């Protein structure tokens, strides 16, 4: 049933080679936030020479399975990977910190053995107004696999570009009224500070 | 307000030498998560720092004897001693650091023994301390088990209260008894005032309580 | 191995201010977040400080905020508490400690620690106005009713320790020297006591040797019955 959802962008990658190779091409992988990213502001991709691959509602195990055909076949200079909130979701199944940070060390092992450069990224801050502590929980689990995103990008010479730290709240972590509407998802303002963080890095690879 | 209280209940132990030592640690909300217990345990010796001794709530730290294992979940925690040895008599800390602040809680293990009465005597304060203006009665208690005991001074038949002191020594290494002092402390004025000077011991190896008296300048 | 040696320690004036520092080696100290953590005299432990790996973040226990600050500085492998306007609640053994977790993101005041996985020696903080005080030696003198028992009392001496032996050490099987006692006068007091077969009070001379290496203070007490 085609789980990894390689259907979703299988068309695209095609038109993609034939306008040819390009320059410094960066693709970002990831779920909804990647995927809204390119729908809510074009331009940011477009004219900074940018592909998105994210697809809502997935987890870095569908990264994995899409990361050759969505990623190495592009032939991009870099990739910037966001890859966790779903798996934290459990939308897919039970969460397992180890198993998400090894799918994530995995696509940069497939992204080093092909010559594409890495930029790592901070799981987004999430709502769970449930209550505090269903807040508090969510956060401590987001800034968890944080954790381990970032010993690793530092263990092995890898830019971190951490959202989180500009996107979570006192006193909770909740994202910040000012750049979401739903707990979940950046609103455009939300998009713009991500912006900001994510070109500076990029411009710093890129040279 | 929102600390997480970490509570031994009971926060004392009499363990007999070779036998199961159990301590039990609760903490006043759940500190696990994601499958992962915050709880650690810590032995302290008097006057050592504290050491780790358990981490995740069941892991052993390196070098630490097979005899302690820990185990629990949520808010219920137990470390335990299989088989207690006279190096395991010490001061024992569970310690949550699910949030923080990181909260401790705290419980003694000590040697069980038979009961054991203790030798009383009185001393009276020295000529040489009286010049100075000071009396000071002791009262001391030799060799006892349990560690309870009532030690009452009593002046001319009047009941004492708010002018002593009492000190207790550790657990003797060989038959594992305690001994303690009580200081009365009187001014000069009032120590010449009186003549009979007491001091009374209740405790559950004396049928009844026993006194050791003596009167000033006999 | 791992080793962490506080220092800065001492006795201090209720009001004033104190800097105590922890020496790391043998792990990446710039890698850790560490730990202050006290014991008052006779009491349990008591959480005093954390900073992050970074000195990013710090967060205080609510006893000290606004009169501790904590510091360090990861060129010189080197942990810092700076302590003002001191109170003599204060008072306690001060242990550094080694945060189990690498790299850890304290964000927030509330987040998780590690376990505290390796600990200084402490050093002690008194905090009292007391002058430094050599003891008074008084005999316990064995009852004339008399196993006999007797001693000395050490008393009204600031700081502490003492140490008490009994005849140069040739005695010490039967010697119970009692714990250090604070008194109302803010200045420590104990006892010592021996018992001693009741035959020899006649012909074994009993002396305890009483030294406060505070004040450079020896006395040698003779403990006879009293005529
Ligand atoms: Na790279």
């Amino acid at each position: 049933q085609d789980w990894g959802n390689l259907k979703r962008y299988a068309e695209a990658n095609k038109e993609l080679v034939r306008k040819g190779k390009q320059k410094d091409r960066v693709v970002f992988m990831g779920n909804s936030i990647t995927e809204g990213w390119v729908a809510n502001d074009a331009a940011f991709f477009e004219d900074n020479g940018y592909v998105g691959r994210g697809i809502g509602g997935q987890t870095s195990s569908h990264f994995l399975l899409r990361f050759r055909e969505d990623v190495i076949k592009l032939a991009p200079a870099l990739v910037v990977i966001n890859a966790g909130t779903n798996d934290l979701k459990e939308n897919w199944g039970a969460y397992n910190e180890e198993y998400t940070f090894g799918n994530i060390v995995s696509m940069v092992e497939l992204a080093r053995a092909n010559k594409i450069k890495v930029i790592l990224t901070s799981v987004l801050p999430h709502r769970n107004a449930r209550d505090e502590e269903d807040q508090k929980e969510a956060t401590q689990a987001i800034i968890n696999l944080n954790t381990r995103i970032i010993n690793y990008a530092i263990e092995n010479k890898i830019p971190f570009v951490d959202y989180f730290v500009e996107m979570a709240q006192s006193p909770n972590g909740d994202l910040n009224s000012s750049y979401t509407r739903d707990g979940v998802h950046p609103t455009l303002e939300g998009y713009k500070v991500m912006e900001a963080l994510i070109k500076k890095a990029i411009d710093k690879v890129l040279s | 307000n929102s600390d997480i209280v970490m509570t031994q209940s009971p926060d004392s132990l009499a363990v007999s030498l070779g036998e199961r030592a159990t301590i039990n640690c609760k903490s006043s909300q759940s500190v696990t998560f994601n499958y992962k217990n915050y709880l650690a345990w810590y032995q302290q010796k008097p006057g050592q720092p504290p050491k780790l001794l358990i981490y995740w709530a069941s892991t052993r730290e390196s070098g630490v004897p097979d005899r302690f294992s820990g185990s629990g979940s949520g808010t219920d925690f137990t470390l335990t001693i299989s088989s207690l040895q006279a190096e395991d008599v010490a001061v024992y800390y569970c310690q949550q650091h699910y949030r923080t602040p990181p909260t401790f809680g705290q419980g003694t293990v000590e040697i069980k023994r038979t009961v054991a009465a203790p030798s009383v005597f009185i001393f009276p304060p020295s000529d040489e301390q009286l010049k100075s203006g000071t009396a000071s009665v002791v009262c001391l208690l030799n060799n006892f088990y349990p560690r309870e005991a009532k030690v009452q001074w009593k002046v001319d038949n009047a009941l004492q209260s708010g002018n002593s002191q009492e000190s207790v020594t550790e657990q003797d290494s060989k038959d594992s008894t305690y001994s303690l002092s009580s200081t009365l402390t009187l001014s000069k004025a009032d120590y010449e005032k009186h003549k009979v000077y007491a001091c009374e011991v209740t405790h559950q190896g004396l049928s009844s309580p026993v006194t050791k008296s003596f009167n000033r300048g006999e | 191995q791992v080793q962490l040696v506080e220092s800065g320690g001492g006795v201090v004036q209720p009001g004033r201010s104190l800097r105590l520092s922890c020496a790391a080696s043998g792990f990446t100290f710039s890698t850790y977040a560490m730990h202050w953590v006290r014991q008052a005299p006779g009491k349990g432990l008591e959480w005093v400080a954390v900073i992050s790996y970074d000195a990013n973040y710090k967060y205080y226990a609510d006893s000290v905020k606004g009169r501790f600050t904590i510091s360090r500085d990861n060129s010189k492998n080197t942990l810092y508490l700076q302590m003002n306007s001191l109170r003599a609640e204060d008072t306690a053994v001060y242990y550094c400690a080694k945060d189990s977790q690498l790299r850890s993101l304290l964000y927030f005041e509330w987040l998780s620690q590690g376990y505290f996985d390796y600990w200084g020696q402490g050093t002690l903080v008194t905090v009292s106005s007391a002058s430094t005080k050599g003891p008074s030696v008084f005999p316990l003198a064995p009852s004339s009713k008399s196993t006999a028992a007797l001693g000395c009392l050490v008393k009204d001496y600031f700081p502490e320790p003492v140490t008490v032996s009994w005849n140069s050490g040739a005695l010490t099987s039967g010697v119970h020297t009692f714990p250090a006692v604070l008194q109302s006068s803010g200045l420590y007091s104990l006892s010592s006591v021996v018992t001693v077969p009741s035959s020899s009070l006649g012909t074994q001379t009993y002396i305890c040797n009483v030294n406060h290496k505070p004040s450079n203070t020896k006395v040698d007490k003779k403990v006879e019955p009293k005529s």
